[PDB]
């Protein structure tokens, strides 16, 4: 409840509100404006891409409390991308991630 | 300033929302994704009970929650792929044959 | 009906929408420095005239508002993605706490212009080249964030501006050089710079999804690619080299200087490197870029932990 | 000048129009291989080639494929009459079915013919009337009838004297 | 953070109305990424700020991408379904729509009569998330990365082409 917090917000605020305005002003003014006159393999990578996000976030929540956590932590997370990274690994040895077989 | 009843009851409306949704579509597409709405609403609902008493096993909850919600939205699209590849026809109805 | 705090916010507000306007109108004069190194800004203002005044026609068996939506998305994406990007000490728009995290869910949102240009051009070639395209910004948006997580690892927070203070003394590309080329690597992915150029050129089954849009749209994707490769090098100077952080000059000259580098090294690459193969791109990402990350982000947190006596 | 079927800002938008011209050269024949975007972008038609009878419709598809404002040059004794090919399976000229705003004569015509066919385009997009908007104003286009160039270029010509001999290289 | 919180709920509810009712498979898949956004929106109000970060991060742009991606390759363009809209039908709806406002008015009436001293907002970090997770929920990470390694072993069995 500071100035400088209440500062901030309201420059984001208009930083985002700026923004969409300017390309919907910028699509406006196009259009009104001138005269007138599937393979199975695309969801196979979406789907690692979905589980390998997961994973990542799992990740992203460790990197920011590495120091909190200790050397315990360090050793779960080890675990944890060790069983990443063996999933990844029977993925490509599968023939998963092969674009061109 | 929030109250814990208007983030529960949000949280109940778009659980029966997509619970509606998952009933009344015959498209497998569709009951999938009321199946999405409803686990989203279910995860909102811990996030909002953990934010009520301050601690964080409300956004672990959710993690756990979005954990299921990404994997079985990659199996049931799986099995939506394979039922499209096999039949042609996407009607959950058709998909019967086993009866009492 | 003076006060300071009117006076600040309103000055805040003022500085927001100067670091808006100066990003947009970078980006349209890297798009004139690309097309001339391959006056400029009357020639640019005069394509602004003519896109605005052709006529925008949508496709009659095509879907208005996904066929409308997609270049907005592929402009305000990673436009409002610079949002958190600390140009100098108190010019800051948004100091947010999730800061990268702001990032990645612009970059996660910035996939949906691809995919929803490909949808709406009622096309079958330009489906299967937009399904291409995806599934590989997919494939190096999968390492994007952990790229990034080495140096979260190394700031202790999401915060941009306690990574630059957390830069101070040496800058992250030392200890995070293969966080930096695999952050450099996803960026360029990510925003189909080359040589992920046109993924639809290995097969005469598929069209670039770019084609069926004319005059104001096609100009809100060609902006809105340059202003992402300029967030994307702004993000690059805050978090691995040192972000506004220099001896002599005042900290916006650094930032500056720091950030034309890049989007001049960024037009170099363009002119210089060629394009691999589909396949090659997608393998090397999800075979090469992804498990060093993670490797980084062990080394990283290993080397942290013995260090903090 | 004669011209055939709130004006600062006109001229704004035809100096726009005329510094900003993305063409669409079409290949068709030996024209454009002397030379060396969709056409939903491309504002500039340059056919630059023999009309043969089995393209045509591909000249004039890929020409109503673009959108308004849209010009067109056409390269080369082919593109302009027919050529030296007045034959059973070539169109006697471009502008038979399409309108052509500039022609160039040569077979094929160099380069920088071109770049002066640019210079003629653009003066003739700067010293045009298009209708502002599609709600507001008069819906009417006025090309305006341009002096010829062998009527501006007869003095300089008409006063050539002597020439080098072709005994030289 | 109270108005943010109304209005995105709002708006949360509202696309999701018309997500379920809707006949196009991307316009609904359109209004679900408005009403996740909403939702991440509602997150943010509340002070759970990994929870909204991750609601855009993964769920909307995740998994809705692998919805759009299967619904771009399956290509729906009226298959039996479209032209038919069976469940616009008063007979169709009417009556799941009778059960799940019971269901709705029972859960609301168990909301209300419960003590509440009002959501603080105060913003829980990353952080300490992070801590409570490689803390006291470590084995919840470990067999959940089992569980998102069972969910992509099924996926690939089943969906596999050849
Ligand atoms: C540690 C970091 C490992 C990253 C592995 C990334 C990856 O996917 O590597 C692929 C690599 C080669 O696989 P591929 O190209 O299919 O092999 C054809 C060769 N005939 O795959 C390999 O080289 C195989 C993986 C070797 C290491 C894991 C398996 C053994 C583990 C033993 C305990 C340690
Ligand atoms: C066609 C239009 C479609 C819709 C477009 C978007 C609609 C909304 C536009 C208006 C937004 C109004 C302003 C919103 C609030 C801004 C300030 C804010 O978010 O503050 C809250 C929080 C502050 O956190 P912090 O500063 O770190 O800590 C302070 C301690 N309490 O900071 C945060 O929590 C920051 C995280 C939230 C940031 C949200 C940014 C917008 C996300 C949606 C982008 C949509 C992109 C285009 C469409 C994609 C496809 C649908
Ligand atoms: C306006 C009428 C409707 C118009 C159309 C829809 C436009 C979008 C409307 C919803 C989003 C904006 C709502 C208004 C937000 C204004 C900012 C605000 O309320 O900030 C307060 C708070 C700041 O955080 P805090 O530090 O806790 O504040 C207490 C101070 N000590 O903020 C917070 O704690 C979080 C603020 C909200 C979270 C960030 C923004 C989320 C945006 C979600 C967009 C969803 C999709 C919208 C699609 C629209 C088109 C269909
Ligand atoms: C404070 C310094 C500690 C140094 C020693 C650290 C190593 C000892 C404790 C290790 C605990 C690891 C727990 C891992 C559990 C993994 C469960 C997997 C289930 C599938
Ligand atoms: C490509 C770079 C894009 C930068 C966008 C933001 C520009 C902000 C400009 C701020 C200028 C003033 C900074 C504070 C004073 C220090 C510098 C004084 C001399 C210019
Ligand atoms: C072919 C059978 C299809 C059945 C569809 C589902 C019908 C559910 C009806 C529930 C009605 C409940 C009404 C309140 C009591
Ligand atoms: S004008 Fe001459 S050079 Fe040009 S296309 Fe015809 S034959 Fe070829």
């Amino acid at each position: 409840t500071s100035t400088e917090v209440i500062a901030h917000h309201w420059a984001f605020a208009i930083f985002l509100i700026v923004a969409i305005g300017l390309c919907c002003l910028m699509l406006v003014g196009g259009w009104f404006l001138g005269g007138r006159a599937l393979s199975a393999k695309f969801y196979l990578v979406a789907m690692f891409f979905v589980i390998f996000d997961v994973e990542a976030l799992y990740l992203f929540a460790w990197s920011t409390s590495i120091r909190e956590s200790g050397w315990v932590g360090f050793v779960e997370a080890a675990i944890f991308i060790f069983v990443l990274l063996a999933g990844l690994v029977y993925l490509v040895r599968i023939g998963a991630l092969d674009w061109t077989p | 300033m929030i109250p814990l009843q208007h983030g529960l009851i949000l949280a109940a409306i778009l659980f029966v929302l997509g619970l509606t949704g998952l009933v009344i579509r015959r498209n497998l597409l569709f009951m999938l994704i009321g199946l999405e709405i409803m686990i989203n609403a279910s995860a909102l609902a811990f996030v909002v009970a953990g934010s009520y008493w301050g601690q964080t096993d409300g956004q672990v909850m959710y993690i756990l929650a979005i954990s299921l919600a990404a994997a079985e939205a990659s199996i049931g699209l799986a099995l939506l792929l394979q039922l499209h590849r096999r039949r042609q026809n996407l009607n959950i109805d058709s998909v019967s044959e086993m009866r009492g | 009906w003076i006060s300071p705090e009117l006076i600040e916010i309103l000055l805040t507000i003022l500085k927001a929408v100067v670091i808006l306007l100066v990003v947009v109108t970078c980006g349209a004069f890297m798009s004139f420095g690309e097309r001339r190194l391959l006056g400029g800004s009357l020639q640019l203002v005069a394509d602004m005239i003519k896109m605005f005044f052709k006529e925008d026609w949508i496709p009659k068996f095509s879907d208005r508002v996904i066929f409308t939506l997609a270049p907005m998305i592929a402009f305000t994406s990673l436009l409002l993605a610079f949002a958190i990007v600390p140009v100098s000490p108190g010019w800051v728009v948004a100091d947010l706490n999730i800061g990268i995290l702001f990032f990645l869910m612009m970059a996660g949102l910035a996939v949906y212009a691809v995919l929803f240009a490909g949808w709406s051009s009622n096309n079958k070639y330009s489906l299967l080249g937009a399904m291409r395209a995806s599934a590989q910004t997919l494939s190096y948006e999968v390492f994007l964030g952990l790229s990034l997580m080495g140096v979260v690892a190394q700031a202790g927070s999401f915060n941009m501006t306690d990574i630059v203070n957390s830069q101070a003394h040496v800058w992250n590309v030392i200890p995070q050089f293969f966080g930096f080329i695999t952050f450099a690597i996803a960026g360029v992915a990510v925003c189909h710079r080359h040589p992920f150029d046109q993924p639809e050129a290995e097969q005469e089954l598929a069209d670039g999804y770019h084609i069926e849009y004319s005059g104001m749209k096609f100009g809100l994707f060609f902006v809105g690619e340059y202003i992402g490769i300029v967030t994307i090098s702004a993000l690059m100077v805050t978090l691995f080299f040192g972000g506004w952080q220099g001896p002599l000059l005042p900290p916006f000259i650094w930032f500056a200087l720091k950030t034309a580098f890049f989007m001049m090294m960024f037009i170099l690459i363009r002119a210089s490197l060629p394009r691999p193969r589909y396949d090659q791109v997608m393998s090397f990402g999800w075979k090469i870029c992804l498990p060093l990350t993670l490797i980084n982000l062990l080394v990283t947190a290993a080397v942290i932990l013995w260090q903090a006596q | 000048m004669d011209y055939t079927l709130m004006g600062k800002l006109n001229d704004m938008v035809n100096w726009g129009r005329k510094n900003s011209i993305w063409p669409y050269n079409f290949g068709l024949s030996c024209c454009y291989v002397e030379m060396v975007a969709s056409p939903r972008q491309a504002d500039l038609m340059v056919v630059a080639g023999t009309c043969f009878t089995k393209m045509a419709p591909v000249i004039q598809r890929l020409y109503d494929q673009m959108l308004e404002p849209k010009w067109v040059i056409s390269m080369g004794a082919c593109a302009n009459s027919g050529g030296m090919y007045d034959i059973y399976s070539v169109v006697q000229g471009v502008d038979k079915f399409i309108p052509v705003d500039v022609y160039i004569p040569g077979c094929p015509p160099r380069p920088e013919a071109y770049m002066q066919a640019l210079m003629l385009l653009q003066e003739s997009i700067g010293k045009e009337r298009r209708p502002l908007s599609w709600v507001v104003g008069d819906q009417g286009v006025y090309r305006a009838n341009m002096q010829s160039e062998r009527e501006r270029k007869r003095g300089e010509r008409i006063a050539v004297t002597n020439l080098r001999t072709p005994d030289e290289i | 953070m109270e108005f943010a919180f109304y209005i995105c709920g709002l708006i949360a509810i509202l696309a999701t109305l018309r997500v379920i009712t809707h006949t196009n498979p991307v316009h609904a898949l359109l209004y679900l990424i408005i009403s996740l956004l909403a939702i991440s929106g509602v997150f943010f109000s509340l002070g759970a700020y990994f929870a909204g970060a991750l609601e855009i991060i993964v769920y909307a742009g995740a998994i809705m991408v692998l919805f759009v991606f299967v619904v771009m390759m399956l290509n729906l363009g009226g298959s039996e379904i479209e032209q038919e809209r069976q469940w616009l039908k008063p007979q169709v709806w009417i009556g799941p729509a009778i059960l799940s406002a019971i269901m709705l008015v029972v859960i609301v009436y168990a909301i209300l009569g419960v003590n509440d001293q009002g959501i603080d907002g105060t913003p829980i970090s990353a952080k300490a998330v992070g801590i409570t997770l490689f803390g006291p929920y470590v084995l919840a990470v470990e067999l959940a990365s089992m569980l998102l390694l069972a969910g992509l072993v099924v996926a690939f069995h089943v969906g596999r082409e050849e």
